[PDB]
Parts: structure tokens; sequence; C-alpha cells
């Protein structure tokens, strides 16, 4: 029955030279790739069939066939040694690692285990971890960023955090004394200040502009560990603590006629009423005299742009960052 | 989603499966259908779709059997319905259609109905039973 | 042209575009300044020395049409006189002098001429959008200026907004404070001249309360303005492509119950990718007791302008992206409009009669909104933009004349994404021409990158290929609502399990190698023709850049040596796929969404990749984007995480 | 004075002015400022990069102004206006500390140790809140804190100390009936019970910050 | 809020009514 | 300690709370062992961790309850610090 | 939030429900979020609804005696828990018993 599913393949999906192709759209041939939830999904094991195998992995057997031997069985390698031949000068020093005395099983569970994680100096997608750190008063305080280092080549070239980029800003001071002008005003150049950055809030619902909506209600109130119960047996979690009643209770320590539903704006917009309007701005004078002066590929010289960014901003005035020096 | 109001093919896949498998194996009949319970399969079969209801407009004995049953027994519809012959729904709905006839009956020998289609006019309860936009039936089946 | 209010200044900015070296122009869209100011000029004798006048837009299909106009009104074919250059898109020629151009097509293409000597006259129409390549734009002719001041600047700021230009034209430099030591008359660098233009009166309705829904009260407002008002096409401002289907449902519903005898009621969509049969549908007046109603997204503010319109309402909400600096993600979020967004789409119904205006909020609603946009430079990965300006050498990014500072810590991130992708070394400065090829590439420099780190590991045509179909907005695929099994059938002609990059391979093969370049052909396979027909001369845009990195071509394609093993060549794709797309990496959970590698943001497949239904361990995907509640993430494709831990040894570490 | 903490070690330095700067000069707060700020930078340049501070938090907003002209060769030091109203000013309550403050007739630099000995049994979080206890307190009422520090005659402050030599044991009794004066005096001024207070409100009383 | 506190006030004599059953007579 | 509970007001219009949780056998088939008390309007009428403490030290203590399990073949070098997983990875996963 | 959280009390427990259940708990749910849509819908229930959906009927064992159980839809279940809290709240202010 390979021919049929193959030449089935080979009609559905015949162009298919990149990749594997998928297997048919037919009730007769199952879709293994396809995500069937997992209220849908069944247990098998690496030969298909539906059954547990481990101990504390749900099966009624265990090891090799309910013994803890192996079909291939167990050799001792010997050792040899003497004050010609010393074992510890050899070079085919075989080391003791503890994996030669682990199985498959326990392989795998050590990779399950070892995670996955980014660099320190490199911030990944969707972290959100610092809440914790800077809501906490004098504890957030001595906690500082650790240098996520594109903010360390930033601040090589000339930037201190706490304030934004551009030009430098020659303005004076502010001491707080108040509002004084009577200050020389000899005007230091500053940095420019941190525009702050947008956060816009999640809008799923249809309610319009400066709508409240309906607010809504909170329920009334709510050695470490055991072994389980089991994770079928957790039923509705019946057990929570024998030996005192309820939840934790919290306590306090004191004790023309416009159209329907539409109003009539009493101001029209200014903006819509500049567009007609003469405006603010005069028109230039132009004096009799006055003469216009004039009289009435990209490729290519891109291909020949020898033009390098050293020597590119040479001709345009602008000051080369400090390198290796 | 489970539950909304009942469409003609839901209706007719109802009867067919009603047809293959019995009125005791209501669970079937909703695994044919894909947003209906068995209970909501249950209800729509015994107050809409089972054909021993009497689904025309009511006889005069009818209305004074009712509204005999109705003054007997009152807002006990579930032991009216058996006697008078029609469901529970329907005969509250036809007794509360009594009551607004004779309430309209009421404003037309008292004066109040004066600009037909006006809107000066005060509705009946069946413009308030009338669903809001944005509002749930209670009785789908 | 004559009719135009900006003829009867004409003279008068000549005269300014004669003495002053920057002339800011306020102007209402309408009034014709983008037909008439580069005939002007042209008409001056400003190209008679060689000269270019260069109109530079924001918008790019807006570049076409108003390129279309010119060369229409000049009596001159396109590309000819009057031409246009967009995002691989180039009609223009050696007796071209006016010249209508994609903005961000300056900012790349200052890499030819960095003084800008081919052109005389630059001006940059709709300022007001503020992109992020006008102000780029805008600090680089100011940059300019300093050494060339022959070279004319105009801004055409359709808002009030033009005195912030004007306060950025007397600041030059902190250079010249040294040599201001004569008593001279400061001159008017910057003179911002006002052209006012023509509209209709438009009355403005706003609501006693807030609604609770925005569309149902706008279908009825829709409804109560075709009843009780007389004929006139109603134009509605919508957000999303979901909400228009929704309204024209309802309303042809509702339509269905509508009198009869009555004045009919048409509805038609406005979408960004819509085909050629709605939008002529569209573009076309209506018929005899016909009544249109536009439900239409933002085009028709800014972008598009349909005529007989007597109706707009204004929801008061616009979808807006905005790159979040600390995660890492685009938010599409519907933001409140601003005043000026609201003010343009009151503005757009009284062109051909005066109409009304429904905006579907308060009149106090309409005193907290703000008052002009946010800042483009302010929500945008600025990665691209930091590569592109130490592309053009200037690597101070700090101390940049932009027009609007970008936050603090948004370019952190994007120094960050660009060490990470090579280019950049620990001294922040563009290193050995690595960085420079991923300077000059009009790609996402995420696989551009992967491009570069293709030729060293063999198969470069491929994703060569790939990279055509990623730089490519508008989908292969035409949506047929119509088709539910079908076009799964036809997306599994084509369909690879080990990702989804190779089934955009895999359709490209199919067009170019045996499908002889036949758009019928694409017809029955659900497929669109223009914008994959660009893609191929991407393709080739593409391979003309890499001919001038210096590396040859192995155009292997066309070779019938199939010898190579193909599972080798499949996982060698896919391998540099994760050598380049390290950073969007995510473990698919047994619930069915992903999850990044810090394990805290849900993510979720797109429905139009091929793993959407597919089971996958780990994935990569080519941009991430967050929907109304959830975030979805395209182009899933398999990886293996030991090649996290191969390719990314600095960025990634185990336990 | 000027005052210069390190929260981590107990370092303080601890800069004498005189008034031979102020002589002949006008509006002295700006230039009090300046020279604030110089005196500063000097000290971070004499400080090794080792010992070089990497976040400075000053209890004024204006020092962000001088503080960012005088350091600007040190880029990798930031500095932040604190929110807090820190007591760090009644450090001149302590009599020894303001008896060789005002004897002093140059400007200098004086080392000091904030924890004494603290650094020893708990680490610098604990000793860090007591010290701002006992310079609020201190800022409360100087008498009843020195009244409280040493209870007895037999609690003997050691000559290279500042605060009394005690047990953990008595510290925390000390800083307990130091909250309990805070407290009270919080609850005089404010017209807040006492009693009703919460542990979140107690502590932003004890950090100072505007509630 | 001084509906709130009248409430839990009713709370308060609630439950000393609970406990002072038979001993308030 | 019901006066200084957090919501006492809502409590204090709850009404017929005993009444009701006698009915409540006619409603649910799992039985209520607590009908008679309501924690939120009684109180917390027991307390049983001195049954806890005085059970360890009944068995003679931590030590020779450990001798009797595998504790010192788990190699663990103290007891206090040792903490109890419910489920398992794939016992968890094994769950619908 | 009386009547929802004795209506919680069966099923707020974590795991194993049917059909049923979990509609009680998304009514429940739905009730927290909009709480006056919620109480105009039970008051139109007591003022207009006669007519309701049939109650299932079970046995509970007790090995000595057995007891009937009922089922009520959980939103007509919902009515009754307000009606229920509301009748003995205003008995206890009338002093009915």
């Amino acid at each position: 029955r390979a021919a049929y599913e193959a030449d089935l393949t080979a009609q559905q999906s015949p162009y298919v030279f990149f990749g594997t192709p998928l297997p048919p759209l037919d009730p007769d041939v199952r879709d293994d790739g396809s995500y069937v939830p997992i209220w849908k999904q069944e247990a098998r094991d690496e030969r298909g069939r539906k059954r547990f195998h481990g101990a504390f992995t749900g099966g009624w057997s265990a090891g090799y066939f309910n013994t803890v031997g192996s079909k291939e069985g167990w050799t001792p390698s010997s050792f040899v040694s003497s004050r010609t031949k010393r074992w510890k000068d050899d070079p085919n020093k075989v080391e003791q690692r503890p994996e030669d005395f682990m199985d498959e099983e326990d392989l795998a569970d050590l990779e399950e285990s070892r995670k996955l994680q980014t660099r320190e100096a490199f911030s990944g997608l969707g972290s959100t971890a610092d809440d914790a750190v800077r809501a906490s008063g004098l504890m957030g305080l001595f906690r500082v960023e650790g240098e996520t280092m594109g903010v360390k080549l930033l601040k090589k070239m000339g930037w201190k955090e706490g304030q934004g980029i551009g030009p430098k800003v020659r303005r004076k001071a502010r001491l707080g004394l108040g509002s004084d002008a009577n200050i020389t005003e000899e005007t230091h150049l500053f940095a420019p200040d941190n525009v702050p950055m947008i956060s816009f809030v999640r809008k799923t619902d249809h309610k319009g502009l400066g709508y409240a909506g309906e607010t809504g209600l909170t329920p009334l109130s709510k050695p470490r560990g055991s072994i389980g119960v089991g994770i079928l047996n957790d039923t509705g979690s019946d057990d929570e603590d024998p030996y005192e009643l309820g939840p934790k209770i919290s306590y306090n320590r004191v004790i023309r006629l416009p159209l329907d539903g539409f109003v009539f704006g009493k101001e029209p917009d200014p903006l819509i009423s500049e567009i007609i309007a003469e405006g603010k701005y005069p028109p230039p004078r132009i004096p009799p005299g006055w003469v216009s002066s004039k009289k009435p590929s990209t490729a290519e010289a891109a291909k020949s742009s020898t033009l390098d960014p050293r020597a590119r901003a040479a001709i345009l005035g602008e000051k080369q960052l400090p390198g290796k020096s | 989603v489970k539950g909304g109001v009942w469409t003609n093919i839901e209706d007719e896949i109802l009867k067919a499966a009603v047809s293959k498998y019995g009125l005791n194996q209501w669970a079937r009949v909703s695994s044919l259908l894909a947003r209906k319970t068995p209970k909501q399969c249950k209800a729509r079969w015994n107050e809409w779709l089972d054909p021993s209801i009497k689904k025309i407009e009511w006889s005069r004995e009818e209305d004074e059997k009712l509204l005999h049953l109705a003054k007997l027994m009152p807002t006990q519809w579930r032991t009216i319905a058996p006697i008078v012959g029609r469901t529970a729904n329907q005969c509250l709905e036809r007794y509360q259609k009594l009551l607004d006839e004779a309430e309209q009956r009421e404003a037309s020998e008292l004066g109040l109905t004066g600009p037909d289609g006006g809107e000066t006019r005060a509705p009946t309860a069946e413009d308030v039973r009338k669903l809001r936009p944005g509002e749930i039936d209670p009785d789908p089946e | 042209a004559a009719l135009l209010p900006i003829a009867k200044h004409r003279e008068s900015l000549l005269y300014l575009v004669e003495t002053n070296p920057v002339t800011i122009v306020v102007g209402q869209t309408g009034s014709g300044k983008s037909t008439q100011i580069p005939q002007f000029l042209e008409k001056a004798g400003w190209c008679a020395d060689g000269k270019l006048i260069a109109v530079t837009q924001p918008r790019r299909v807006a570049a076409v049409t108003l390129a279309i106009r010119v060369a229409e009104e000049f009596g001159c074919e396109v590309g000819k006189e009057v031409g246009y250059s967009i995002r691989f898109e180039d009609a223009t020629s050696e007796s071209t002098r006016i010249k209508y151009m994609t903005d961000g097509l300056l900012i790349r293409e200052a890499l030819v001429d960095p003084l800008l000597s081919r052109y005389s006259v630059i001006m940059i129409d709709e300022a007001h959008e503020r992109s992020i390549s006008s102000d780029i734009l805008l600090g680089l002719l100011k940059k300019i200026r300093r050494k060339r001041p022959d070279l004319r600047i105009i801004i055409s700021s359709a808002t009030l907004q033009a005195e912030d230009y004007r306060a950025y034209f007397e600041k030059a430099s902190e250079t010249q404070e040294e040599d201001s030591s004569n008593d001279k008359q400061k001159e008017s660098i910057a003179s911002i001249i006002s052209i006012e233009g023509r509209t209709y009166p438009i009355d403005i309705l706003y609501l006693d309360t807030p609604t609770e829904d925005y569309l149902e009260k706008a279908i009825s407002t829709v409804f109560d303005i075709h009843t009780n008002e007389p004929k006139g096409d109603i134009l509605v401002f919508l957000t999303g492509r979901d909400e228009i289907e929704q309204a024209v449902q309802a309303v042809s519903e509702r339509s269905a119950s509508l009198p009869p005898g009555s004045e009919a009621l048409l509805p038609l969509p406005l979408y960004s990718g819509l085909s050629a049969e709605q939008q002529m549908y569209v573009f076309e007046e209506a018929p005899e007791n016909t009544r249109k109603v536009i439900f239409s997204t933002n085009l028709a503010e800014a972008s598009v302008t349909i005529e007989g319109i007597v109706y707009v309402i204004d929801s008061g909400f616009v979808k807006l992206r905005a790159y979040n600096p600390k995660t890492g993600i685009e938010s599409l979020t519907a933001t409140p409009v601003s005043k000026a967004s609201a003010a343009q789409r009151a503005g757009r119904a009284g062109r051909t009669k005066p109409g009304k205006c429904f905006r579907l909020y308060t009149e106090e609603a309409y005193q907290s909104l703000p008052d002009a946009t946010v800042p483009e430079i302010q929500r945008s990965n600025l990665a691209p933009i930091i590569l592109q300006l130490k592309a053009l050498g200037i690597d101070n990014v700090l101390r940049f004349d932009y027009f609007t500072p970008p936050p603090a810590e948004q370019m952190t991130r994007a120094l960050e994404l660009l060490y990470s992708l090579g280019a950049l070394d620990d001294y922040a400065k563009l290193t050995r021409p690595l960085g420079l090829r991923m300077a000059e590439l009009a790609v996402e420099p995420m696989m551009a990158k992967t491009l570069l780190s293709a030729q060293s590991f063999g198969c470069l045509s491929e994703i060569l290929t790939i990279a055509a179909m990623t730089s490519l907005d508008g989908t292969l695929w035409i949506q047929h609502e119509g088709d539910k099994k079908k076009t799964e059938s036809v997306k599994r002609k084509f369909a690879a399990e080990e990702g989804d990059h190779l089934t955009l391979l895999n359709v490209y093969q199919a067009f170019v190698t045996k499908g002889r370049k036949e758009a019928h052909w694409c017809h029955e396979n659900m497929l669109n023709y223009k914008a994959m027909i660009r893609a191929v001369s991407i393709r080739a845009q593409l391979k003309r850049f890499l001919e001038r990195f210096g590396i040859d071509v192995e155009e292997s394609l066309s070779s019938p040596s199939v010898s190579q093993q193909p599972a080798n060549k499949a996982e060698k794709i896919q391998r540099c796929l994760t050598i380049g797309y390290f950073a969007h990496a995510a473990k698919m959970q047994p619930d069915g969404t992903f999850r990044n590698v810090s394990g805290t943001t849900v993510l979720h497949a797109h429905p139009s990749s091929i793993m959407f239904n597919r089971k996958a361990d780990w994935v990569i995907f080519h941009e991430v984007l967050e929907t109304k509640d959830k975030t979805f993430i395209r182009d899933i494709t398999r990886i293996k995480k030991e090649w996290l831990l191969e390719y990314a040894p600095d960025f990634y570490k185990t336990t | 004075a000027i005052f210069i903490f390190n929260p981590r070690t107990g370092q303080l330095f601890l800069k004498i002015i005189h008034t031979s700067v102020w002589a002949g000069q006008k509006r002295l707060g700006q230039l009090a400022k300046w020279k604030t700020a110089e005196e500063v930078a000097a000290l971070i340049r004499s400080l090794p990069v080792e010992e070089q501070p990497k976040q400075l938090i000053v209890t004024r907003k204006g020092l962000l102004d001088p503080l960012e002209v005088n350091l600007v060769d040190f880029p990798n030091i930031s500095i932040r206006a604190s929110e807090l109203q820190l007591p760090f000013q009644a450090a001149m309550k302590v009599e020894k500390l303001g008896d060789m403050i005002l004897r002093a007739t140059e400007p200098q630099m004086v080392l000091f140790n904030l924890y004494d000995d603290w650094l020893k049994t708990i680490s610098s979080y604990t000793a860090f809140s007591r010290l701002i206890l006992i310079l609020r307190a201190l800022h409360v009422n100087q008498d009843k804190t020195k009244l409280i520090l040493r209870p007895d005659k037999t609690v003997i402050t050691q000559d290279h100390h500042i605060w009394p030599s005690l047990t953990d044991e008595d510290w925390i009794k000390v800083e307990m009936q130091l909250r309990d004066l805070i407290l009270n005096d919080y609850g005089k001024k404010n017209n807040v019970n006492v009693a009703s207070l919460t542990t979140s409100e107690v502590r932003d009383i004890i950090l100072g910050m505007e509630i | 809020d001084d509906s709130e506190a009248e409430e839990r006030a009713a709370y308060e004599e609630a439950q000393v009514r609970a406990a002072m059953d038979g001993l308030r007579g | 300690n019901t006066l200084f509970q957090k919501d006492r007001s809502t409590l204090s219009f709850d009404k017929g709370f005993r009444a009701r949780a006698e009915f409540k056998i006619y409603q649910l088939m799992k039985s209520n062992p607590f009908w008679w008390t309501n924690p939120r309007h009684d109180g917390k009428l027991w307390n049983l961790n001195a049954y806890r403490t005085d059970v360890i030290q009944a068995l003679g203590g931590v030590e020779t309850i450990l001798e009797h399990t595998l504790f010192k073949a788990t190699g663990f070098p103290s007891w206090e610090g040792l903490f109890w997983e419910k489920s398992s990875g794939f016992e968890a996963s094994m769950q619908f | 939030i009386l009547a929802l959280e004795r209506l919680r009390e069966a099923y707020s427990t974590k795991g194993r429900l049917n059909q049923s259940q979990r509609e009680e708990l998304a009514l429940i749910e739905q009730a927290y979020d909009s709480p006056g849509t919620t109480l105009e819908r039970i008051k139109r229930f007591l003022l207009t609804q006669r007519a309701f959906k049939e109650v299932g009927i079970d046995m509970n064992d007790n090995y000595s005696t057995i007891n009937p159980v009922y089922d009520v839809e959980p939103i007509e279940k919902i009515s009754d828990a307000y009606l229920d809290q509301y009748l003995w709240y205003q008995a206890d202010q009338r002093h009915l018993f």
C-alpha cells in the first residue's frame, strides 16, 4: 500500500522540489503532522503502541522486561598497572564520567532539564522581568541594569543614561531657586532630555471615545510540599489544608434640524477654519525690479561609487567617532 | 457556541436523527449536530419539533379551557398544558396575548386609541417582550 | 491648473526659491500644490542647466498617481519628461526634469552623490504625515545645505506645525557660534508661505453621549443619513478590514429590508490590498437611483480621493504600529485619532458639494485628543535607520540633527539588534564590508545577514529567491473566501513540511522555470501576478546588488545537476536561515501556542502560514505582529535547538 | 559639609567647606552648587576606576545640572534624583560631626564609617535601613534619639565609631523604639492614627517618600 | 465611603447580637 | 476575627446561610462535612498544628522518621531545604 | 456577589467539569464582568419567565438512606440564587422568622 500513498502524494503535490511534501488529505491516510488538541491526543511509545514502561511514568513493567539487565549483557572492562606502565601518565586516559553509568532515558531527562535562555549582554523577545526589581523602593535603588552591551557601546561614544539623544542643548541651568531669570545665563552645553515612549492601551472592544463602560465586581476574597494524590485523582483539589478550615482570611488592623442622536457643535473646528481663511502670513512684497536669474544614470554612478563612509562623510563635514586608540 | 437560535437545517437533522435513533438516545442526536447539547435537542423536540403539537391558531373552546385552567391553577403552566392540549410556552403565550388583547380593548372603548400608528400610543406587553439589541432569548427552542 | 489658488501665489514662491535657501509651504491638500509647484519650477528655468526637481512622497501609490497626473497635465509620457522612482521601480529617463520619488528612496539613493549635485530643488510633500524618512531627509538636507547653499528645500507642511520646521531651520550648528562676531542682521533663511486652498462649508455634528459600539452607531448613522438627508455618497472612516466586512454585510442585510421605491444603497469596501475589480467598482460613479456607502480605511484621508462624496463618519480610531523597545515586538493597536488627522478626515468630505461631518464622539472628547500624531521615528524599529545613517557615514547617531529625537532606549535595542546581526563591532562602528554589505541592501537586515552568511555555506540562489518573496507586502495568494478546501489544496500543491519559506521558493520556481511567466496559470493557482513579477524584478535587482558585492553568482537552478541530495540542501537552506534568524526563535507548547526563548509571552501561528495546524518543536518566524489581542508570527520555519546553540554562541547559552 | 555616602561599604566622604570660599562672592547658592559638583568630580577623579561609582543618587534635583558639566569625562557614571526625602542633613545633629565641621579651618576630605562594625554581623541592607532610621529619628528629635541610642551610661561610644556599640537584640530594640518615635511624630504632624498604619505605610514613612 | 461604613457597622451589630443571645434579655 | 476581616459588608448582606447549607444536600452530590459552620461568619473554630509537632515528637523525632526512609540514599546533606513536587512533568503532561 | 460566590462553591474546584458546569462557570464569570446586564436579565426573568427547563433528578446514597438531588439549568440557577439571597436578607430586615 506504499505505492498508493506514494503516487497519491505525487498527484496531490506534484511540485515539491524543496522540503518534504505533506501526506494526502484522505480519510484512508492519517495526518501525522497535524496538531490534534490534547484532549484528543493518545499516549504512544516510540513503537507506536499505547503503553507505558516506567515505574514512575505509569507502566506495569520496568527495565528490560521486569529485569534490571540488558540484552547485550554486561562486561567488566579490565585495569592493570605497574611501576613501568603507570596508569596516571598514560596518554589514553579514559576518564570515569557520569555518563558511562547512565541510560538513554537518563540522558533524555538531562537534556530536558537543560533549558535555553539568552545571554546577559543581549535582551530577548518579550523579556519582562525588571518590574519586580524596580517596583521595590530602596531594594531597587541598588540593583541597577546589568549593562546590556548596546547601552555600553552607546556609553563609549558619548552617551549617559537618564537623558535623550540629539544635538546638545544650550540652556543655562535650573538650580532649584524657583524660576529666577537673574542668572548670568552663560549657557553651558547640556544634553537633550528623554522624551517618553508610548504605550497604547489594548483595544478589542468597539466602545467609543470617552466611554467609561461597565465596571466589574470582584470575587468575595480568597520540608515544603507533599507526595501527590495523582494527576487524575486531584479531581477538584479536595485537599487544601486539614489543620484549619477554609481559605486564608485576610484581616484589617482598624475595625437646520440635525440628525437623530447628534448635537450641533457650539464652536466650529479651527483647523478646518484656517483652510478658507486668509491665514496669519502676509505674502511677500515683491517690488518691481527683481528678475529670475535662471533663464528658461543613478545605477551607473552607484556602480562607480567608490566613496566608502570613511571618505563619504569627509566631504559632509561630520566628525567621526573615536576608534581604537 | 453551545446554544443559539434554531435553524431549519438543524431542525431537519434533528428529525432525521430522531428517525434513525429514537427518543431515548439524545447524545447521538446531539452528536450529529454541532452547536446543541442533548438537553437542547430534547427541549427543541419536546417543545416545537414534535408533530403531535398543535401549531395553528387556537380555537375558541381552547381559549375558555385555557382561561378556566389559568383561573384554577395560577402559574402551574406545566400542569395546565397537558389538559389544554398545547405546550406550556404556547399556553403561556396565548394567555399573555389574551391579556394584552383585553388591555387593548379596554384602551379602545376607553378612548386611549387615538391616532393609529402614532408615537403617543402606549405599547402592549408584546413590544416590551420583544428582545432589545443585545439580549438573549430565554426559550430558543 | 489655472483655477487652482497655488498659481495665484506662483511667482511669489518663485522669488522665495530664488532668495530663501529653505521655504516651507503651508497648504491644504487639494489646492494643487503637488500638481503645479513642480510645473512652476520647471517653467521658471530651474531645469535649463541640467538640474532636476525632486518630489519626495511618504506614500508610494500616491507618488505614482501624482506623477501620472503631472505627466498628463504636462502633455508628456510618464518617465519621458515627468517620471517617478519608488522602491525597486524607477521609471525615469535622461530627458526627465520633474521626478516624483519615495523619500526613503532619497535616503537610499543618497549613496551616489553626497552633495546631491544632480538636483537643484528638493520639495517634501505631505510633510505633516511626518514619516521616518521625512525627518532623516530633513536632517540630511540641513547638513547638506551647510556646504551647498544653492540647493533649495521646500516643505509642504499642511498643518500649523510649520513653525516647528522654521524653528528647526535657524539652529544650524554649534560651530557657527564662534564665527558670529559681526553685527550683521540675521537673514531669514526659512520663510513660511501659506497658500490657501478652498473647501465648501461642512457641518460637524458630535454626540451628546459616548457610544457603546462605533461600528453599529456608524451603520445607524449611514441609514439615518440615507433616509433623512438627500442624495449623496457616504464615506465612513473605519480602522480594520473586519469592521468594514461586518459593516458592508450589515448594511446589505438591512438594505434587503429597505422599503421598495426608495433609493438603493451600494456598499463598497476600501482596503489597501484591494483587487482591481473592487477598486474600479469603488472609483466608478453610482448608478441611477443608487447611493453609495464607501466604508474606508485611512487611504481616503491622505492617499486616494474619491469624487462625489458628501458624508464622512469619523470613528475616532485608527490602527497604528508601535515597536516596543523592551520586549521587541510590534503592536498594531487602535489609537485614538489626532486633532490634525480628524481635521483632515472632516475636510475630505466637502470637496464637490457642501457636505456634513459625523464624528462619533462627544464635543468634549474632541478636547483632550492629541494635537498631532505620535512621531513615526518614535514608534518604529530604528535598526534599518541606524544602518542607513552609518551607510551615509554619520556614525554619531547620538549627535545628529533629528527633527524630533527618538527616545533614548529604542535605539539601544536597535544597536543590540545590529550587533547581533554581525554588522557592528564592539566599538559601535560599521565594520570591514560585512557591515557595508548589510548597509546597502534594501532588505530587512536579518535576512540580509542571512544572504551574506549564505555564500560561505553553499546555497545562495535559493534564499535569494526567498529574499525576493520576503520583501513583499501584499500576499501572493488571492484571498478567495468562496473556496476553503480548494485554497488548502492549492496551498498544498506546493507545500513543504520543512517550513513556509520553501513553499514560496517552490511557487517561484514553478512560475519561472516551468510556468513560462504565464498569468492565467497563476489565475487557476489562486495567486496574484503584479506583486510577484515585481518580486522577480526584486530578485534580479538583489542579484545585481550581490554582483557588486564581488561574490560570483552560482545559478545552478537552470542546470539539471540534481546529483546533490535534496534533504541536505533543504536543511542547508534552513540552517542558513537559523544562522540568520536566531533572534526570532520560538518553541511550540503543548496547548498549541508558541513561546519565546525567555518563556514569557504567548505567540500564535498566523493563519496564512503553512504551519497553522502542523506540529513542530522549534521554529523561526519572519516577523511578529500584535493584533487586537493575539500576537501572531508569520512565515513559520522548522529549526533545531542545537542550531541555536551552535550559531548564536554569544546570544544564547544553555543552563 | 558635603556628604558622599557609600551604602554598600559604609564609607562616607565629608567635604568640609570653609567661609573663605564664600568671601567676596555673590549668588552664593549658585556657585555653592557649582563648587559642590566640582568637588564631587575631583573626588571621583582621585578615586581609582575600580572604586569609581556607577550611579550617583542626589538628594537635590538641581545637582542634575552642574555635575553633568563636571562629569563629561565619565559617561559611565549615572546621576539620578532621589524621590525619597532622605534625612542625610540630620548628620549635623551628631555632636562629634558638627564639632569637627565647625572647628575645621580649611576645606578638606574626611573619611568616616557610618556603619561602624555592623557589617561584621548584619548585611548592608539592614545597616542602611538602620542608618536611615537613625537619621530620620535625629531629624525628628535629636535629644530623644540621643537618649534612645544611649539608654544607659554603660553604653559607651568608641573613639573610631560614631554610633555606640550595641548587641543585635539591643539594636533591634533601638530600631523599634526609633520606629515608634517616628510613627508618633508622623501621626501628630499629619493627624493620622498610629496603630492603624500598615507595614507599607510604616516603611514609606521611614523612607520619607511623599505619601 | 459613608454607606460602606454603615453596612460594615451593620455587620458589627449583627455579630454582637449573634454573640449576645440570651445575655441581652 | 470576623470583626476585622476584609469583606464584612457583603457578608452583612449574607443572611440565612445555615438553612441554605442544610438544603444544599438536595443540590449537590458532594457532601459537606462542615455544613454546620461558616468560616466567613463563625471564624476558624479549631487549630491542630500542635498535633503535627507532637506527632513528630511522638515518633522519636525527625531523625528516627528519616531513618525509616530512604533519606540517606538520596545523598542530601540536611533535611532542611528539601521540598516535594506534587506531580511530575510527565504526569502533568498526561492529564487530559 | 453572594449569589455567585455560593454558586462557585460547587464548581470552582478546578478540574473535571462536564458541559453544564463549564457553561455555569462561563455564565458566572460573565456576570462578574458585567453585573448590570446580569441584574437586568435576572429582574426580567422574575417579571416574565413562568415556564422553565427540565430539572434532572438523581439519588445521593448515604448507605442508610438515599435522597433526591436536583439539577437546574445554570441561567435559572443564577436567577434563583439572586432571589434566594434577596429574600433571606429582606426577611431578616423585616423580622419574618
